[PDB]
């Protein structure tokens, strides 16, 4: 009997909010300053060398 | 039976310090192919005690590696050898390894065991992967009072003559002179009757630790030299946070000093939080201590344990890419730039898997 | 990547044509000297200035919304 | 694995743990009819009815935007209970709150609905991320399962059901095949299978059986490192 | 033989550097200044260091004057 | 735009290595986000 | 007079009961179809709706309901009465005498 079932078929999608977005979010936090201040900085600069460079 | 199998044999006293064979128990682990790893137990001390620790579903350490509750020379039912010298115990485990097919192995210790463990990291690094030491550190620990106290028990266990002394001679000699109960039950359980109750006697050479011990000098075991060198890998350390052996002020500079890539407490060393009690350094007899000490080690084992130096974890393998030097591969029309470096299979040389895989990548194309 | 960048790319088709398919696999100078010239997208090629404008952007903003609510 | 081990990090002058009353100055003090002329104080006995409507509006107000989606309605619901139920089960004293904690409770709540009045508030903009990730993984499995083929999901409930007949026909001395048991083979097979999503299974080896992808590998020619150098 | 591997070293951190001085700074000072002075030190070398080129500023000034 | 790949060595495969072909879309994703409010704001500037 | 109904706009009804026992009829159905009410079936007239899993905030809820399905304007001085199944039908019952009476619909 349980391998009978069978599955609804689901709503097409939720309500998308026209002024949010990923990259312009539009409440504020500092955690989204946190992603734009490592891009800017960049990533850790990995040495591959044995000495450091001084 | 199955998961608990330790080879037997009867130790061999060596003139050559290259002829001496390591012997110790073997814990199967739960999955079929794991990579290995060896851990020494503290000196004159027992493996069998480990084996609760190894073997306890709460912990599942066996999910992870097949461990090899390993003796080193002169102590349990290894060959026996005057020598000390870390250079040739090490070179002792390379063999151990070869003969049990063993293309490199996770190290583990607990006390003098860790430093024994990482002594093979320093003379052997591309065959170990990690080095995971327990209340130990590279560092000279003649003048420590839990040494002293060690150093001086096996000096009274010299002036035991068995083919004299009594079984009730000896039961009084370790109560009075020795007042530790650990170490007291620790050298009990050592004694051992041969075949043929010819006598009685301890199951690590006596005589040759003392001389290690009592000379006090550089190649005894208390002592850390400089001619050890550094450990280019993985190393983690764990120690009671009130402890003997390693005191938090300043007994961990030797792990900066011996090991490069050490980050720092938090990273790679821990302190477990407990009270004063001489009893501390036996971790495994306590759960709250072997609680943390196995969650440490599990995840040294799952997420730093035969990682690459510049990688944060086993997560960035095949995502994350290592810069190169330049000038650094033989071939001259090379595009140099970012790698991610290689990760080889645990055993790949006493097993043909890449010549597997090899085969089964060209059915695909 | 940027709609600038894919300017180049289709100003250059010819030119990465010769570079690549041509020099860049030679042997010798000619060779060392198109695998040094390949052309294709940026190693390295983000801009930090746009990148510092995003992020001072981003935290004076925030200063704005606490200063005018009020 | 590590305890706070000061005894005195929860005291403060008000009491242990006191962080409905701290301890100031300025304390209140009580006022006597006879002797008070007139008085500037902003408190009142409105409290109760404006937690009664601001529960009213931020509901009827967040509906607005879902579309008609039962299950999101009540899963709405609970979390907004979560947000008025927070005075009523704190170990803060809310009744013992300096000049009235139910004041301060409904003017909070007061500043959250203003901003689900313009649908402008973080849980609002959660909901609808969070939702449309749900339906469009929902919406996977109807298309997939309208063909006729099988969805991820099913195959590893078939695949379980039988290795539970395997480790079971040999579990013969003992017949407690426990929850912790049940559990230990599920994870087995869910880390193969969470690292089979990058490294999926070409061959009888199975999801991520091949040594050959863990040997030394380079960045492809037309996407190279963007955000530092390489050497 | 030398070590190859260090030709060039100081040409290339110094057009990183150029690339980006921010980031090239702030990575290459991040285990230094994770140990911080106080505000009075900090300002002390802000304001001796402004100050500084404040008076070279001046001179230069002062050069111009005596080329008129 | 196509382009030209010296085929000096192999490509990792996409769909084992994944991650390596992200970065590139992410950014045009992040600029056409942008124009979306350049073009909403036509009306506030005029 | 539309909503969205499972995604698809739908024209909302009003119903007029006027009578007594459709009222009885349509609390029942009405809390009985409330997703946090518990044993539905031993929920009667005389049921307190603490008793079945219900509280403060869920009888808004319901409220909030009766104007969906009613079209009532209940204000918030109201709402908090409202603990038993005889509750709303003897306020559905006052709100259609006040509206026969007064010819107009009780303050909000
Ligand atoms: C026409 C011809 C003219 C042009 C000719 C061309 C010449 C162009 C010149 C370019 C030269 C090549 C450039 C190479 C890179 C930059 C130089 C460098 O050393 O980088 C490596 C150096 C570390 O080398 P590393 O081995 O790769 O790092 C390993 C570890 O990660 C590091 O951290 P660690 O702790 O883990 O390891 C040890 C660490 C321990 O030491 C340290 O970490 C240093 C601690 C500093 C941080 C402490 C906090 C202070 C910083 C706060 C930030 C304030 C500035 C920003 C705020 C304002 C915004 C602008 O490093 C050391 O071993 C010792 C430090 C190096 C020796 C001392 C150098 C001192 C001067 C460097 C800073 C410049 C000061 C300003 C001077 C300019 C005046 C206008 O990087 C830095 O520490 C900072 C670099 C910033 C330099 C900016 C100036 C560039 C100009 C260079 C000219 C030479 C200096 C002239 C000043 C003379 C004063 C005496
Ligand atoms: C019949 C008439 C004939 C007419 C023509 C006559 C001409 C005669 C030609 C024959 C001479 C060449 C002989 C062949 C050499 C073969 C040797 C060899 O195998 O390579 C060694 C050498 C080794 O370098 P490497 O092994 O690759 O790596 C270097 C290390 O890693 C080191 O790099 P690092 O990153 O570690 O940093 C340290 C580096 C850099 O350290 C520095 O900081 C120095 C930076 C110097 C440049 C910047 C000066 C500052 C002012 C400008 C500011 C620029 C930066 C500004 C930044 C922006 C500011 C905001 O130190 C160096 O100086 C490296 C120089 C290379 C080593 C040679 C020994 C030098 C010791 C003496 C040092 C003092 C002289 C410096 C000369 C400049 C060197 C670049 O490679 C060469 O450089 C070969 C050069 C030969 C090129 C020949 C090209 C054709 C020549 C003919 C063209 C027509 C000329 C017409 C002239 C007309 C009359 C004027
Ligand atoms: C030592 C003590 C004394 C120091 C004294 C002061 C030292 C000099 C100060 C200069 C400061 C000027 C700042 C300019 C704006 C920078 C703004 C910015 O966001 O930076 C990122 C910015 C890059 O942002 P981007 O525009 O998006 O370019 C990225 C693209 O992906 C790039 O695409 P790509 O990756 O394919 O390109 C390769 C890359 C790497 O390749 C190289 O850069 C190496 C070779 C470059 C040639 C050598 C440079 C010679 C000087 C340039 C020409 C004269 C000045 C031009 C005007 C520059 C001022 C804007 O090239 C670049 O990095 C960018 C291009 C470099 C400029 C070349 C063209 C110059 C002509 C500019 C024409 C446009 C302006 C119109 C004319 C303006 C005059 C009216 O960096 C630059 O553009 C150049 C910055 C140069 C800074 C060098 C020194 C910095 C550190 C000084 C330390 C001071 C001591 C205190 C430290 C304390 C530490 C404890
Ligand atoms: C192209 C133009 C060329 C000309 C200009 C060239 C300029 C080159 C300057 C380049 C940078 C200098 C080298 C810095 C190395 C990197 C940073 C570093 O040091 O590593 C951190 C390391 C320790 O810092 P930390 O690890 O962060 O620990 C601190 C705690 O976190 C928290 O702190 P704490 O509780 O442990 O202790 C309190 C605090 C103590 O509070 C302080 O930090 C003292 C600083 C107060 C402000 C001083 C005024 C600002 C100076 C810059 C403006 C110059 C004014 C104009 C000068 C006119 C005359 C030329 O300690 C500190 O935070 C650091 C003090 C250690 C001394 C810092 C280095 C000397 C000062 C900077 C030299 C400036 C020279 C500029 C002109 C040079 C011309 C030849 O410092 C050391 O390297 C230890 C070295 C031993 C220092 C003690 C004995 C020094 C005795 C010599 C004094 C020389 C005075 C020079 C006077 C200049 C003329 C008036
Ligand atoms: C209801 C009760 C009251 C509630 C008040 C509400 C308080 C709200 C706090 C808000 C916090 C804001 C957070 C954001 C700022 C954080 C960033 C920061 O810079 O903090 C320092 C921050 C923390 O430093 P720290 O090492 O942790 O030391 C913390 C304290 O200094 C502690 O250091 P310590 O433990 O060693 O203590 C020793 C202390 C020892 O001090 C003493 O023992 C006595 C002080 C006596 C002062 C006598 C003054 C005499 C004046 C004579 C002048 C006469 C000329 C007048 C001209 C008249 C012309 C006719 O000396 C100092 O610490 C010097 C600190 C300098 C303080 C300057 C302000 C003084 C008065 C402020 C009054 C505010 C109302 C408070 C009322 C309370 C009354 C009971 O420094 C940093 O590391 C961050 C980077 C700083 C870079 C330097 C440039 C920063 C400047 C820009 C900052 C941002 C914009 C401006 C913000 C305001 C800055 C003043
Ligand atoms: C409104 O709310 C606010 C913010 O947002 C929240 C803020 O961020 C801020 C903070 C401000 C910032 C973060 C901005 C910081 C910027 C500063 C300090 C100045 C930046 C200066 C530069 C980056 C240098 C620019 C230099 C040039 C443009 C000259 C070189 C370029 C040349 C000569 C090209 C010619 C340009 C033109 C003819 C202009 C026409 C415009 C174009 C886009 C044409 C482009 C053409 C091509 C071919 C690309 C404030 C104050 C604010 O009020």
């Amino acid at each position: 009997k349980e391998n009978t079932g069978s599955m609804k078929k689901p709503m097409a999608k939720a309500y998308e909010h026209p002024y949010n977005s990923e990259h312009h979010p539009l409440n504020f936090s500092a955690v989204k300053i946190a992603e734009t201040f490592h891009d800017f900085i960049g990533p850790e600069q990995v040495s591959p060398h044995y000495e450091s460079f001084a | 039976s199955r998961i608990i199998n330790h080879l037997r044999g009867d130790p061999v006293y060596q003139d050559n310090t290259k002829d001496v064979s390591l012997r110790g128990t073997f814990l199967r682990g739960k999955y079929d192919d794991l990579p290995t790893m060896i851990f020494f137990t503290e000196a004159c001390d027992l493996t069998a005690n480990w084996i609760p620790f190894f073997t306890n579903p709460q912990y599942d350490i066996l999910a992870h590696r097949n461990v090899w509750l390993l003796n080193p020379r002169n102590f349990g039912n290894s060959d026996r050898h005057p020598s000390f010298d870390l250079q040739e115990m090490s070179d002792d485990v390379m063999r151990f390894m070869y003969s049990q097919k063993i293309s490199m192995a996770t190290l583990g210790g607990h006390g003098i065991g860790g430093k024994i463990a990482l002594a093979v990291g320093c003379y052997h690094a591309e065959r170990v992967t990690g080095v995971f030491s327990i209340d130990s550190s590279p560092m000279d620990q003649r003048y420590h009072e839990a040494f002293k106290e060690f150093k001086g028990y096996v000096n009274a266990l010299t002036e035991i003559n068995f083919k004299t002394w009594s079984d009730k001679d000896v039961k009084v000699f370790l109560k009075e002179n020795i007042k530790d109960p650990k170490w007291r039950s620790i050298f009990t359980n050592n004694i051992s009757k041969n075949a043929k109750t010819q006598s009685d006697s301890f199951n690590f050479e006596i005589n040759y630790l003392n001389h290690n011990l009592n000379f006090n000098k550089a190649d005894s075991l208390g002592n850390w030299a400089v001619k050890n060198g550094i450990y280019t890998g993985r190393a983690h350390f764990i120690f009671p946070e009130y402890s003997r052996w390693v005191h938090l002020a300043t007994n961990t500079l030797p792990m900066h000093k011996v090991c490069a890539r050490v980050k720092g407490f938090g990273h790679d060393i821990f302190y477990v939080q407990g009270d004063e009690n001489p009893l501390n350094h036996w971790v495994y007899d306590f759960e709250n201590y072997a609680n943390v000490v196995a969650s440490k080690l599990n995840k040294f084992l799952h997420s730093y344990d035969g990682v690459h130096a510049l990688l944060k974890d086993r997560t960035e393998i095949g995502n994350f890419m290592i810069p190169d030097r330049i000038k650094s591969r033989n071939d001259s029309k090379h595009i140099y730039g970012d790698y991610s470096p290689a990760h080889l299979h645990h055993n790949w040389r006493f097993n043909h898997i890449y010549e597997k895989h090899d085969e089964l990548d060209k059915k695909l194309n | 990547m940027n709609p600038i960048q894919k300017a180049w790319l289709k100003i250059l088709e010819p030119v990465s044509y010769v570079i690549n398919e041509k020099m860049a696999k030679r042997t010798g100078i000619i060779g060392k000297l198109g695998r040094f010239f390949a052309i294709g997208p940026r190693e390295y090629g983000v801009h930090p200035i746009n990148r510092m404008f995003i992020f001072m952007n981003r935290k004076y903003m925030a200063f704005q919304a606490v200063a005018l609510h009020r | 694995g590590y305890k706070i081990r000061n005894k005195s990090i929860f005291w403060t002058r008000a009491g242990w743990k006191n962080n409905w009353h701290p301890k100031n100055f300025n304390a209140p003090r009580p006022s006597y009819g006879e002797f008070t002329m007139g008085i500037r104080c902003r408190n009142d006995h409105h409290s109760f009815l404006r937690y009664v409507q601001t529960y009213r509006n931020m509901s009827r107000h967040c509906k607005q935007y879902f579309l008609g989606d039962k299950q999101l309605e009540e899963t709405f619901i609970l979390g907004l209970r979560s947000l008025f139920l927070v005075p009523y089960d704190s170990q803060c004293l809310t009744d013992q709150i300096k000049h009235g904690g139910e004041r301060r409770f409904v003017d909070q709540l007061d500043r959250d609905f203003e901003l689900i009045s313009y649908n402008t508030h973080p849980y609002q903009l959660f909901t609808y991320t969070v939702r449309n990730e749900h339906l469009a993984w929902k919406n996977e499995q109807y298309e997939k399962i309208q063909k006729g083929e099988k969805t991820f999901e099913q195959e590893l409930l078939d695949y379980l059901d039988e290795q539970v007949l395997a480790e079971k026909a040999k579990l013969r001395d003992g017949q407690n095949f426990s929850i912790e048991r049940m559990t230990e083979i599920a994870l087995h097979v869910f880390r193969k299978a969470r690292a089979g999503k990058v490294r999926p299974a070409q061959d009888v080896r199975g999801p991520d059986g091949n040594v050959n992808d863990f040997l030394e590998q380079r960045r492809p020619f037309e996407h190279p490192n963007p955000t530092g150098v390489t050497h | 033989f030398p070590d190859r591997g260090n030709k060039r070293r100081w040409f290339k951190n110094l057009f990183r550097l150029i690339k980006n001085p921010m980031g090239y700074i702030f990575w290459k000072t991040y285990k230094a200044r994770l140990a911080k002075p106080s505000l009075i030190v900090t300002s002390m070398f802000i304001g001796f260091t402004l100050g500084f080129i404040k008076l070279k500023a001046q001179s230069i000034a002062y050069s111009k004057k005596q080329y008129a | 735009p196509k382009i030209v790949n010296p085929q000096l060595w192999p490509n990792p495969n996409k769909l084992r290595f994944a991650d390596l072909y992200k970065y590139q879309g992410v950014e045009m994703k992040k600029i056409n986000d942008s124009i979306k409010n350049y073009k909403a704001a036509k009306f506030y500037i005029g | 007079l539309t909503q969205y109904v499972e995604g698809q706009i739908v024209n909302r009804n009003q119903l007029t009961l006027k009578k007594q026992e459709d009222i009885e009829q349509y609390v029942l159905k009405l809390v009985r179809g409330y997703f946090r009410t518990t044993n539905k079936q031993g929920l009667n007239i005389n049921s307190v709706l603490q008793d079945h899993g219900l509280d403060e905030f869920d009888s808004i809820e319901l409220a909030m309901q009766v104007e969906e399905d009613l079209g009532y304007v209940i204000s918030a001085e109201t709402i908090p009465v409202l603990n038993k199944v005889k509750h709303f039908v003897n306020y559905i019952n006052h709100v259609e005498q006040f509206k026969a009476e007064n010819g107009k619909a009780p303050i909000a």
